[PDB]
């Protein structure tokens, strides 16, 4: 079967499935980020720009 | 006018205290040989400024504006006590009674909750 290493060549010749990897990878990236600011919100003290 | 509680009810005006036309800029003279009195005396609060904590270094606290969260519930009213008329001339009241004390709670940046009670007790 395929090694481990090569599972998403699967993708090379199915632009539908591809395009569905790049929306899931799309999803990831703004999830993070979204999580990421509010972790920052809930830990920020914004109280003192200066020091 | 002469309005009724059932004008009134629900529509927040009985947490408003009277006012007077812009043309009333008369003047109440007051008789040294008389003894006088507030008969109700009412105070309706619209801002609430609360004093930040400057951080050590500090500089100056500033009085920042705040939210307010606990509704039509603010105004001083119904307060009565005498009107003395002193002998330097002046005019001093004390307060006997009334509704002279409210607790509030208003909300600062970041959510910091102020409750206070709003008062002239004395
Ligand atoms: C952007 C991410 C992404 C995307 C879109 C794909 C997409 C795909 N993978 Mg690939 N894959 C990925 C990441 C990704 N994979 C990673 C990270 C691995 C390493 C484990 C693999 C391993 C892998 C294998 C072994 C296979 C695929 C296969 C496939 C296809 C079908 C889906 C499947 O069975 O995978 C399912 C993949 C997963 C369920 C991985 C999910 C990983 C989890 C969600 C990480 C979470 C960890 C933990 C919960 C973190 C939380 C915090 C922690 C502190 C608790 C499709 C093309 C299959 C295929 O058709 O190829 C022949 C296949 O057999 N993938
Ligand atoms: C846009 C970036 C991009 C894309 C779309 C691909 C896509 C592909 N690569 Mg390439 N590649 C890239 C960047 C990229 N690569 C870079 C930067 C490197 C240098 C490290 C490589 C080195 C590389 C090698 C050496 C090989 C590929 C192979 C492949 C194919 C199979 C990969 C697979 O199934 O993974 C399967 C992977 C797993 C099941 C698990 C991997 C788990 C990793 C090690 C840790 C996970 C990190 C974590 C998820 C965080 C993500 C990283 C961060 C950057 C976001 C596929 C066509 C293979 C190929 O050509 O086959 C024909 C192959 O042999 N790639
Ligand atoms: C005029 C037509 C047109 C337009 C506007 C685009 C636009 C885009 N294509 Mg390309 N594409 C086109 C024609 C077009 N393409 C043709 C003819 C082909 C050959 C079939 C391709 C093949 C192709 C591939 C294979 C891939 C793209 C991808 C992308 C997107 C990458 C950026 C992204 O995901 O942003 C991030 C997204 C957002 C900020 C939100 C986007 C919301 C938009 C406005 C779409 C709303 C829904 C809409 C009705 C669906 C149709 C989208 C449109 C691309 C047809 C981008 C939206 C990549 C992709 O889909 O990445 C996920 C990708 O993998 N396109
Ligand atoms: C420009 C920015 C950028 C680019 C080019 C990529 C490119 C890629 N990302 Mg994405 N990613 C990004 C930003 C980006 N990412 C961001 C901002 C986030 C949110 C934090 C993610 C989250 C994300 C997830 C969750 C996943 C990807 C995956 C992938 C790979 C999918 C294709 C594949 O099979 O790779 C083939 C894989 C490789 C070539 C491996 C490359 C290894 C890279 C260079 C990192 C080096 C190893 C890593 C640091 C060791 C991990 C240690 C740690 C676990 C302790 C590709 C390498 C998917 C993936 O890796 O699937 C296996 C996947 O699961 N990315
Ligand atoms: C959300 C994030 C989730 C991330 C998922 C986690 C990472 C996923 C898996 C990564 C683990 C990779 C292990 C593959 C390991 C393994 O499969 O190796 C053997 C494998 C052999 O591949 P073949 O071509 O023979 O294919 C046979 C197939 O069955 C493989 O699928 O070679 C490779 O994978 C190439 C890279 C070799 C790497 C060899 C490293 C040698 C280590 C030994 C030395 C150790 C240190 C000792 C010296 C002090
Ligand atoms: C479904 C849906 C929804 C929801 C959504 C959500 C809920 C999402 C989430 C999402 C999210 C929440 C996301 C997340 C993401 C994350 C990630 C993606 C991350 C990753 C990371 C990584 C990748 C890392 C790596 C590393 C490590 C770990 C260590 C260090 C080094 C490094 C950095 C490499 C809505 C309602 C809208 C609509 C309807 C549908």
């Amino acid at each position: 079967g395929l090694p481990w290493y090569r599972v998403h060549t699967v993708l090379i010749n199915d632009p539908g499935r591809l395009i569905a990897a790049h929306l899931m990878h799309t999803a990831l990236v703004a999830g993070w980020a979204g999580s990421m600011a509010l972790y920052e919100l809930a830990t920020f003290d914004p109280s003192d720009p200066v020091l | 006018q002469t309005l009724t509680y059932d004008d009134i009810v629900g529509t927040g005006l009985a947490n408003k205290c009277p006012t007077l036309d812009d043309t009333a800029r008369g003047a109440y003279p007051i008789d040294s040989s008389q003894t006088y009195r507030i008969a109700r005396l009412c105070l309706q609060p619209t801002t609430f400024l609360v004093k930040e904590e400057p951080k050590n270094k500090r500089q100056e606290a500033e009085f920042v504006p705040t939210k307010l969260v606990t509704r039509e519930t603010t105004s001083l009213d119904q307060i009565q006590g005498e009107l003395k008329v002193n002998s330097d001339g002046s005019l001093t009241f004390v307060e006997e009674d009334g509704i002279d004390f409210q607790p509030v709670t208003v909300q600062m940046a970041g959510g910091e909750r102020i409750p206070l009670l709003f008062t002239v007790k004395n």
